[PDB]
């Protein structure tokens, strides 16, 4: 009984924002530099949203030389945090921002989302403190139907589909009707069918209903893009998965990955343990829009990437119930550390007073955790 | 880098347009036949067919009509390409010369759009008015009809439906007016707008919406003075007229779906109807008479005339005599009779057509063991289905009907014998079970048998499908042995060689355990089977945990894939399979060519890989990739160096390692180097040549088709390259094609998201018609010409040419 949209506007930060609305999409495959940020050790997908608060004066002065020019910035994702290389990396666009003075020092608000991938073919440190990145910018490519090159008209009368009932004969009949053309080559009908963009969307869909039983298919988008890169994006793997996703540069490729992805990983565990169950793959549930996983920022400075379970084992709690500056309108919280490490995992947090809702919440960091497949 | 030569050795037969009218003079009745890129005329007489004229154009024809303008003593075709080159030509024959002149031409692209699912529409007003066309999603074309339109410049239409069925023209109204079929969340309606030249736009039309069966997907457009339109979907036949609406539910359509009409009578008061399995329907419209008003409608008929072969489109020509142009198997002209033969059918075959395509899979062997080759294709689909034997004698063809699905071929010469996959489709039962539908191959073998292995341990009305081993002579080509497999089981790729010490020959085949739950199969079979003194023996099997997608052998080891995996077997001499290598991939090795110690793997997302195998340490190391999102349907290896393959939208391209790299970061690519643009979906590649055993061309390799198209590949040198190249500019520039449109543009590399000119490929059919021109052409083409050096007369290019045109 707990709001899904509540978390998604990040009120925590504030309320008023002076949103910003307009969009500018670089030319596919161009060769542009741009500002990178000099501590982010986020790897960001298209689609998703990131706030920041910066206080650093060069920092600060760029965000403010560029919140007039284009609002648009880049991010690289390390493969290694302690040597500060990239290949590849992802434009954000910014749509939000607010200043604010705390006795003498200059402290801004941002809100961006990812639009675009690239690989870095340049990057370069300006007399400033920051880093200018010159990167071309990767393409997206979108394949046709596999059935229209066959042949070119045969029936094409009959390749449009009555609206689907709001399952499993109509899926039946689908696969019958619409690769009917695939007796006319080597290649059986489900052979083509395991590279279509439907199907996967369906079984990545039915896979992740288990999660959420709520889910409604606009919670999803509809485009195979975006649904690839919402999928990508809430899922509980390390950098390197995150990575090889974003290298993938075709939608069905992408979702054949992370299908297979979802279908190997079994529980996460500990990463200083690396032998710990700390919990499974059916107790991962989400409580916000975006999903499961979702940025945020901590008033201190630090913005540590979350999630939503109903359960931990290996924990030990410390510390008392606190409301200050909590992402959620409404919810204490505690510190966790790992009972053999010592090492803080995530936060335990505990309903409002307010109605009724779960009152024991498990919010971890992926920092901290490791898949076990 | 490439240096290659494409040429075509068997014209395509699929017929995929058909048409019938005035063309060739005011009283002669001429029938015009459109197979992919060739356009056929013939006249129309008695006894039968005669042919008068045949052309190709530089495109495939998606739409073809004729129409009759004011003032014309004959008609003129329209003309529309794949690639949205449109013409209007005209019929010119002056004594002993015929030719098509070029009326009008131009090209009706879209900076930008996304094209419709339903594919390429195109109608033309009965009165000669206009042209429309539909070609993306939310947009309709108007073209106007005029003398002064020499570059047929047309306009664009907003329309508020997206997914529009079906669209036609109406006849009997003052003003040109558009009946449409659409789909939208509340279900599919019929609407009719009229369209405005003067100002370009959509006007309210005759009569309003309404609302039409669920998957109604055929308008037909009755002339005078009926009017009106009929509505034919899948369980239902309308007619609409505004105020007055009449429809009819025959029982007798539910088993199939009406795909093709065609208009017998003038006044439109018959019709002739095709469904999807072979059946040839009569549909009747009665008229009435009321006081002194326009006769009309009082109820409609179906009548199953018969049946005759998978027809894609018909054709009423005279006195009963119908074309049926065929996509599935050979074409035909059939009669009609008045009267009923004892079985209950009204067609009369007459005549028939050969059509190779679909080519699903083939094979190169000698019968004669002579040094000439002959090819054996499986060809057809359904009841269509069959194989051929093409030996060069103009090629000579055999056909052998099996009346069942083929799939895969393989000789084996010690038993003289062939072995085919094939599958059938049969019925469930009441009690529960199959049953077959007409006598086959499969079900008519001398000896039969069933697999019984046991390693694993549905409604009414379904549809399965039994896939079956067939052994078959090589002299009459009767079916020797039949061998059926386990229910829900598939097979995928057939082998015939010999392993390690054993001097037998087996036939070894894959398959995989398919159930409609699972989304990916999860456990397979390879079965070696031995053939001797006429019977078929399970000598061993093996199950793998997967699908088995190819196999290939590998010198005296055999060489599998499952599912994203390599594995080599080895034989020992227990008559078992025990695993020898193992490599892991991130792909589904679809493909998988061979070539001394160099293995060839393939995706479906044209994903290339080559590995080698380490003697020394039994280990397979990955040499190179290759990795482009895009849609692949073959491979092959032309040399150590050289690949292959067939791309979407009909293209063909061309790879090389780069082993003149210095690093590893190239030494470790697949730099591509020629990309073409064939126009045919190619199927199966093979090694081998159709003419008997210093030349200018090294090896060959045959590709056949979707179309029926065979076609043959071969490598060249630089000088030999060059001089092609030239003389295909300068012949380009002096012989001109039907609808003037330019050759260089027709070979180029089109993706539907970008468009390079064709490299390294030397188109062969052009150098070839350079033959069938006139001298001063020859000299025109030949002057200014640099050949081994000297002036190059027209004598050099000739021999030259009969040399090349000698290789097939
Ligand atoms: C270390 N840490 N972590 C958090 C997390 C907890 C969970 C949450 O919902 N959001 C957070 O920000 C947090 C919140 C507030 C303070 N406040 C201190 C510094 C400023 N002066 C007052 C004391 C520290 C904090
Ligand atoms: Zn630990």
């Amino acid at each position: 009984n707990f709001d899904t949209s509540l978390p998604t506007s990040h009120t925590y930060l504030g309320a008023d924002m002076e949103e910003f609305h307009g969009r500018t999409l670089h030319d596919d495959d161009s060769c542009q530099v741009i500002p990178v940020l000099p501590q982010v050790m986020m790897i960001l997908i298209p689609g998703q949203t990131l706030p920041l608060q910066l206080f650093h004066p060069q920092e600060v002065s760029m965000v403010r030389n560029l919140i007039q020019k284009d609002r648009t910035f880049a991010v690289l994702a390390y493969s290694n945090v302690q040597e500060r290389e990239a290949q590849f990396g992802t434009t954000a666009e910014i749509y939000a921002y607010r200043e604010e003075q705390d006795f003498g020092i200059e402290i801004v608000k941002v809100k961006a989302i990812g639009r675009q991938r690239f690989k870095v073919l340049e990057l370069r440190t300006q007399s400033d403190g920051i880093q200018q990145a010159k990167v071309q910018i990767l393409p997206e490519c979108v394949l046709p139907s596999t059935m229209s090159a066959v042949q070119l008209e045969s029936l094409n009368k009959c390749q449009i589909f009555p609206s689907k009932p709001v399952s499993y004969k109509w899926w039946q009949k689908y696969q019958k009707r619409k690769f009917h053309c695939a007796n006319l080559t080597s290649w059986p009908r489900w052979l083509y069918s395991l590279y279509d963009a439907e199907t996967l969307m369906d079984r990545i869909k039915k896979q992740l209903r288990e999660w959420d039983e709520n889910l409604k298919d606009d919670s999803l988008p509809s485009n195979p893009i975006d649904f690839s890169y919402r999928v990508a994006a809430c899922l509980p793997i390390d950098d390197v998965l995150r990575i090889q996703l974003l290298k993938i540069g075709s939608a069905i490729q992408r979702l054949r990955c992370e299908l297979d992805i979802m279908n190997k990983c079994t529980s996460l565990c500990c990463k200083q343990c690396q032998e710990t169950e700390i919990t499974t793959k059916n107790e991962i549930f989400s409580l916000s829009l975006c999903g499961p996983m979702a940025a945020y920022v901590n008033p201190h400075g630090y913005v540590h990437e979350t999630l939503t379970v109903y359960k931990a084992c290996n924990l030990n709690l410390i510390g008392r119930p606190s409301t200050e500056h909590s992402w959620f309108p409404g919810y204490a919280w505690t510190v966790a550390q790992c009972k053999i490490c010592a090492s803080h995992i995530g936060w335990k947090f505990t309903a409002t007073k307010k109605d009724m809702s779960p009152q024991k919440f498990w919010g971890l960091t992926r920092s901290a955790l490791l898949p076990t497949i | 880098m490439s240096y290659n030569y494409v040429v075509t050795a068997q014209k395509p037969t699929a017929v995929n347009g058909c048409v019938t009218g005035h063309f060739t003079s005011a009283e002669d009745l001429n029938l015009l036949i459109a197979k992919n890129t060739r356009l056929e005329i013939y006249v129309v007489t008695a006894e039968g067919l005669r042919p008068v004229k045949e052309v190709g154009m530089y495109g495939k024809i998606a739409v073809m009509e004729l129409f009759r303008p004011k003032g014309e003593s004959k008609d003129l075709l329209f003309i529309l390409t794949a690639k949205y080159n449109a013409c209007i030509l005209e019929y010119k024959q002056s004594g002993e010369s015929i030719d098509i002149i070029t009326r009008a031409h131009g090209n009706v692209q879209d900076r930008i759009g996304r094209p419709s699912e339903t594919g390429i529409i195109g109608i033309i007003d009965p009165e000669c008015r206009m042209i429309g066309l539909r070609l993306y999603d939310g947009l309709f074309k108007v073209i106007p009809l005029d003398r002064d339109n020499k570059e047929l410049k047309a306009f664009n239409i907003r329309l508020e439906e997206l997914h529009v069925i079906d669209v036609k023209f109406l006849y009997g109204c003052q003003a040109p007016t558009i009946c449409f079929v659409y789909q939208d969340p509340q279900g599919r309606h019929v609407k009719t707008y009229e369209v405005s030249l003067r100002e370009k736009e959509f006007n309210k039309g005759p009569w309003k919406q309404e609302n039409v069966e669920a998957e109604a997907s055929m308008v037909i457009a009755v002339p005078e003075p009926f009017g009106g339109a009929i509505i034919i979907g899948q369980e239902s036949i309308t007619y609409h007229n505004g105020d007055k609406y009449l429809a009819i539910a025959p029982p007798i359509i539910k088993q199939s779906t009406i795909v093709c009409h065609n208009r017998v009578d003038p006044n439109g008061s018959r019709y002739l109807l095709g469904d999807m399995e072979g059946r040839l329907f009569m549909l009747l419209l009665e008229k009435e008479e009321q006081m002194d008003g326009t006769v009309t409608l009082k109820d409609l008929r179906v009548e199953l005339l018969g049946e005759t072969s998978i027809a894609e489109c018909l054709t009423y020509l005279d006195n009963g005599v119908v074309f049926v142009g065929s996509r599935l198997g050979d074409s035909q002209l059939v009669k009609l009779n008045v009267d009923s033969n004892e079985q209950g059918s009204y067609v009369v075959a007459m005549e028939t057509f050969t059509n190779l395509g679909p080519i699903v899979d083939m094979c190169v062997v000698d019968l004669e063991r002579q040094g000439q080759g002959q090819l054996v294709t499986c060809s057809g689909a359904f009841k269509e289905g069959s194989l051929r034997i093409i030996r060069n004698g103009k090629l000579h063809i055999r056909t052998v009907p099996l009346y069942e699905s083929p799939r895969k071929i393989c000789y084996q010469e010690v038993s003289q014998c062939f072995g085919v996959l094939s599958s059938r489709i049969e019925v469930q039962d009441t009690s529960g079970g199959t049953t077959a539908l007409r006598p086959s191959a499969s079900t008519q073998a001398l000896s039969s048998s069933v697999s019984s292995s046991k390693l694993f341990s549905t409604s009414f009305g379904e549809e399965v499908e039994v896939h079956n081993l067939l052994i078959i002579d090589q002299h009459t080509f009767e079916v020797l042995h039949a061998h059926q497999f386990l229910q829900n089981e598939y097979a995928l790729s057939l082998v015939s060689c010999k392993l390690g010490k054993d001097p037998n020959t087996y036939f070894i085949v894959g398959t995989a355990m398919v159930y409609p739950e699972e989304a990916e199969p999860k456990q397979g079979r390879i079965v070696v089977f031995q053939y001797s003194d006429g019977k078929l023996q399970t000598v061993a099997e093996k199950e793998v945990k997967g699908a088995v997608y190819s196999m290939v052998e590998f010198n005296g080891k055999l060489l599998a894939s499952i599912n994203s995996t390599v594995r080599l077997y080895e034989w020992t001499t227990e008559k078992e399979l025990r695993t020898e290598c193992n490599h892991y991939n991130n792909i589904m090795a679809l493909y998988l060519k061979t070539k001394g110690d160099f293995i060839l793997v393939g995706d479906l997302m044209r994903s290339v890989l080559l590995l080698a195998y380490k003697p020394m340490e039994g280990n397979f190391e990955e040499i190179a990739r290759d990795f482009n999102p895009n849609w692949m349907s073959a491979v092959e290896i032309l040399d150590d160096d050289n690949f292959l393959g067939a791309e979407n939208a009909f293209n063909l391209f061309v790879c090389q390692k780069d082993s003149a790299a210095t690093t590893d970061e190239e030494r470790q690519h697949l730099q591509e180097v020629g990309l073409f643009h064939l126009g045919e979906f190619v199927n199966v590649f093979c090694h081998g040549s159709l003419v008997m055993q210093s030349t200018p061309t090294q090896g060959s390799v045959l590709f056949g088709t979707v179309n029926g198209m065979i076609g043959l590949v071969t490598s060249l040198s630089e000088s030999w390259y060059n001089l092609l190249l030239d003389m295909q500019n300068r012949l380009n520039k002096v012989i001109k094609s039907v609808g003037k449109i330019e050759h260089s543009f027709w070979r180029s590399f089109h993706t539907e998201r970008k468009t390079e000119p064709a490299t390294g490929f030397i188109d062969g059919d052009l150098i070839e018609s350079f033959l069938d021109i006139s001298r001063p052409k020859m000299q025109e083409v030949v002057a200014n010409l640099q050949y081994d050096k000297r002036e190059a007369t027209a004598d050099d290019l000739i021999k030259v040419v009969e040399e090349l045109t000698r290789i097939h």
